[PDB]
RNA sequence: AGACCUGAGUGUGGCAGGACUACCCGCCGAACUUAAGCAUAUUACUCAGCGGAGGAAAAGAAAACAACCGUGAUUCUCUCAGUGAGCGGCGAGCGAAGAGGGAACGAACUCGUUGCCGAAUCGGGUCUUACAAGGCCUUGAGUUGUGGCACAAAUAUCAUUU
RNA sequence: AAAGAAGGUGUUAGCCCAUUGAGCCAUAAACCUGAGCGCCUCAUGAACAAGCGAGUAGCACUGUUUGGGAAUGCA
RNA sequence: ACACGAGUUGUUCGGAAACUGAGCACAACGUUAUAUCGUUUUGUUAGGAAAGUGAAGGUGGUCG
RNA sequence: AAUUACCGAAUCUUUGAACGCAAACGGCGCAUGGGAGAAGCUCGUGUCAUCCCCGUGCAUGCCAUACUCAGUGUCGA
């Protein structure tokens, strides 16, 4: 090359090829339909939980502790045909994550909680 | 044989001059005096020693007679037991054949 | 009760096996609610036969995926792009070791001396 | 206080779920060895210090 | 033959022509790194003597060690106990620098099995050695009968255990007879042998 | 323009890293103790420290021992020999080797050089059930030398079809 | 009883039980067998005057190591 | 205390994502029989080609 | 479809040499692929902006290798 106008030699940019995409490294099936049964585990049936179904609108579940609030809402749509407007998660001193899940006021909380059965 | 054939060699150091024992291998002049190829002798049960020097004719003739006795006792099975190639066994020899566990090859 | 035998489970396709996996993850999930809200000891107590039959559907799904992928890389000269999960796992030392097509390699002279002077079978009398 | 790491909170959560007694039907098995729990931690007697 | 002119030219190391070439080389080697890879060896007559061939898996590295004795690393020159063990500066290492150069290559480039090296050049401060290594995973090296022994996993770090030629020097394995009786196969193999209190069974 | 040499950047295919560490290999390396004190010496070329393999490691195929009527790679054992060896404030103390009886043992081979040949080589493709010690193809390495043949167990080189 | 065997069983067991033999059955490769045995392919055994390892060995000084002492080995 | 059952709800609060300070020491380089050693903010790594960002323009589907 | 023993087929969370970058953070990337998607657009279906999940590639050194370069290194037109 030529026309060196700076006091030091910085590296010229050669042509640089992209990396190949590998075919696979995992040989295991992963069903996208069962994938929200691990998000939502089971509902609580305690006294503070029963009060919030009736008085506010909310449902309460133990969920897995490594889910965010966005993927809990999407599992409360595919399992249960309801619309979550607000999830308030809580990692308990037991070690489990508990979510308070408020429904969209087009969906009754007791009508969902009878279909689940609690 | 379980142990290969070894020559008779003397012992060094004037304390032990009057003694004899078994050597490492036959020199490639005792083998040639027995009409025998040293590369071929290692396959038919004979130990060979390229280092030993044969500084007298009495110690050379003792070990040639060990090689002359060994080849007359040797049977030497054929490669192909149907097409015999040379002076080899004749299957009345390749069926009566045995081994020794005589602890020295003697 | 409901218990997937594997002999009638290996004859299913990949789609019907997934459709009966969502069927049985869903039946396990609505027994986790009767395990928390009282629960009779008969309805509850189908928790092992469901959870072990989910384990049979997933081991038919996974053994049919490694079978249809090991017969995707040993088919032709694509065996340099075989992913290492599908390769023959041995000891780490045994993969680096010299194979026996190697390691018996010998010189043109080392072949000649084993052909000009081969080790004879013999006896003594 | 309020600050703890979650990996310390999840170790403190395991020890709460281990601080439960032996149930009674353990004491009715055949080759039984266990009367009491021998590892009942109390917060004042012995400190975990996580 | 062509070797005989190369070999006798590298025995005239003190002549004015070879003192000019080593002058230029020792200049340009002390402006390079401690470990440098070459395409071809600096002495091809001595590299092939020592095991190199112009094959695929062979590779040569030039390694630099510093000269002089071994300063004992006691703190502030202060050491304790009996006065025979009081010296700091006049003490000398029991490995030659050719072995130390071979170990610095093979502890640094772990995927390569080094066979032996050779003297290249001296300075007042440094010595240089071309260390011949070989790639055990190269398909040329595995299929070639006179070098495939290096692929077996007992030769993994020959340099770190004193199994190279320079290793066998400082172990004393250049000698065999009455000059090596205390050290065959090892000093420890003879110390253990000569000092273990043998208890015969019926005695 | 292009080449060669010496260096870069990415793509692709691989490998090293930690564990164990009883034994084993390389280094590093004490002191208490003993000498009725103590500094050489001893403990000990041992403990501790650092590095590295294996199922063993290391050694091993004479620049050997001998001084014989000679022996014949290494390793190990009993013995040599606690030595009319030797070392040592010749103090305390330390300390072998050759020979001989054995164990094992198909035990030997490969480069470099020299001489004669000179890419006959190696890797990648691909085709034969085949990542063939097979063909065929490749400037890709390589002539700054890969390979073959002969060199004391030798009687030598090429043909070839039996 | 070719079985006495040594464990169990409510109390000291050859006889209550398990055991304690000849042998039967089934085997991924590897291992072993006229270097087992065919076929294809591929190699090839036997016949018909030159030199051999150079910062090397040695020597000197120093350091260490050794039974090795006008210096055993090493640096 | 003991047994049993519960109890910690966040777009904005504290932290992180996302600052620099006293300092630390990864890479690179040197050393060391040995890296488990040193240098590494006085504007600042490394005998030291560590910028993969892109002004303006050329090429040809879109908005006045 | 007992149970037990054995073993060939699999599963094998978070870590750790720990290796995308960090770390008293269940934290954050750059490419790439898949997903879900109640706003839009579409003639309720499709499609789907951010947001949000999931897989894979990416430490560093080195060996081999098949393209882009640097050099008042030596040439050469
Ligand atoms: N009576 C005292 C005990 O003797 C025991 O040892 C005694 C023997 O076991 C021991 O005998 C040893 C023998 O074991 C060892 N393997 C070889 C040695 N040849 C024997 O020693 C024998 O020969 C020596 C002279 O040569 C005699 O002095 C000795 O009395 C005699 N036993 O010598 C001791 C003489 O009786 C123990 N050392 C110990 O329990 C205790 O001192
Ligand atoms: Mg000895
Ligand atoms: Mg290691
Ligand atoms: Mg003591
Ligand atoms: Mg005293
Ligand atoms: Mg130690
Ligand atoms: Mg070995
Ligand atoms: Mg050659
Ligand atoms: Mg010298
Ligand atoms: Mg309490
Ligand atoms: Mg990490």
């Amino acid at each position: 090359a030529k026309s060196y106008t700076r006091p030091q030699f910085r590296r010229p940019h050669t042509y640089r090829k992209p990396a190949m995409a590998k075919p696979s490294n995992r040989v295991t099936v992963e069903s996208k339909d069962i994938a929200a049964f691990s998000v939502i585990r089971y509902p609580l049936t305690t006294d503070k939980a029963m009060k919030k179904i009736e008085e506010n609108n909310t449902l309460t579940f133990i969920v897995d502790s490594r889910a965010n609030k966005t993927e809990i809402k999407k599992a409360m749509r595919k399992l249960y045909q309801v619309k979550a407007v607000k999830v308030n998660t809580l990692i308990r001193p037991d070690g489990l994550k508990k979510a308070y899940i408020r429904l969209s006021a087009a969906h009754d909380a007791l009508d969902t909680a009878n279909k689940i059965g609690l | 044989p379980l142990k290969a054939l070894r020559p008779q060699v003397n012992c060094p150091t004037v304390r032990h001059n009057m003694k004899r024992r078994l050597g490492r291998g036959f020199s490639p002049a005792e083998l040639k005096a027995a009409g025998l190829n040293p590369q071929y002798a290692a396959t038919i049960g004979i130990r060979v020693d390229s280092r030993r020097k044969n500084k007298s004719e009495e110690g050379m003739n003792v070990n040639v007679q060990r090689l002359k006795t060994y080849m007359s006792k040797l049977v030497l099975f054929p490669m192909n037991h149907k097409k015999v190639q040379k002076g080899e066994a004749s299957e009345e020899e390749v069926k009566a054949a045995t081994q020794d566990r005589s602890r020295f090859g003697d | 009760s409901h218990h997937m035998k594997i002999k009638d489970l290996r004859e299913k396709s990949k789609d019907d096996l997934l459709k009966t996996l969502t069927e049985y993850k869903k039946e396990l999930s609505q027994l986790r609610v009767v395990q928390q809200t009282g629960g009779a000891e008969t309805r509850l107590g189908r928790i092992r036969p469901i959870r072990k039959s989910i384990a049979r559907i997933l081991t038919v799904l996974n053994q049919n995926e490694r079978s249809n992928l090991k017969m995707f890389y040993a088919d032709r000269k694509l065996r340099c792009k075989t992913p290492k999960v599908l390769r023959a796992k041995l000891t780490h030392r045994r993969r680096l070791a010299l194979k026996e097509n190697e390691k018996n390699r010998k010189t043109s002279r080392q072949m000649r001396q084993a052909h000009k002077f081969p080790k004879r079978v013999y006896a003594v009398k | 206080g309020r600050f703890k790491p979650l990996a310390v909170k999840k170790k403190y959560a395991k020890k709460m779920n281990q601080n439960k007694p032996v149930p009674y039907w353990i004491r009715l098995r055949t080759g039984n060895r266990i009367k009491w729990n021998e590892k009942r931690r109390h917060w004042r007697r012995t400190k975990l210090n996580y | 033959g062509a070797f005989m002119y190369l070999n006798e030219l590298w025995k005239k190391k003190s002549s004015d022509v070879m003192r000019f070439i080593q002058r230029i080389r020792s200049w340009e080697f002390r402006h390079q790194h401690t470990v440098v890879r070459l395409r071809r060896p600096t002495r091809p007559e001595k590299a092939r003597m020592l095991g190199y061939k112009t094959k695929q898996g062979f590779c040569v590295f030039r390694v630099r060690v510093r000269r002089g004795g071994r300063k004992r690393p006691v703190h502030k020159g202060i050491t304790y106990g009996k006065p025979k063990t009081s010296g700091v500066l006049g003490m000398k290492l029991n490995k030659n620098n050719q072995a130390v150069a071979e170990q610095r290559l093979g502890k640094r480039f772990g995927n390569l099995r080094v066979l032996n090296s050779y003297w290249v050049n001296m300075d007042s401060t440094f010595k240089w050695y071309e260390v011949i290594a070989v790639d055990p995973m190269c398909k040329t090296i595995r299929r070639d009968p006179r070098i495939n022994w290096i692929v077996n996993s007992v030769h993994k770090h020959r340099e770190q255990r004193g199994l190279t030629s320079a290793g066998r020097k400082h172990r004393g394995l250049r000698h065999k007879g009455h000059k090596a009786s205390k050290l065959r196969p090892s000093y420890r193999a003879a110390w253990r042998r000569n000092n273990r209190i043998v208890f015969l069974r019926k005695r």
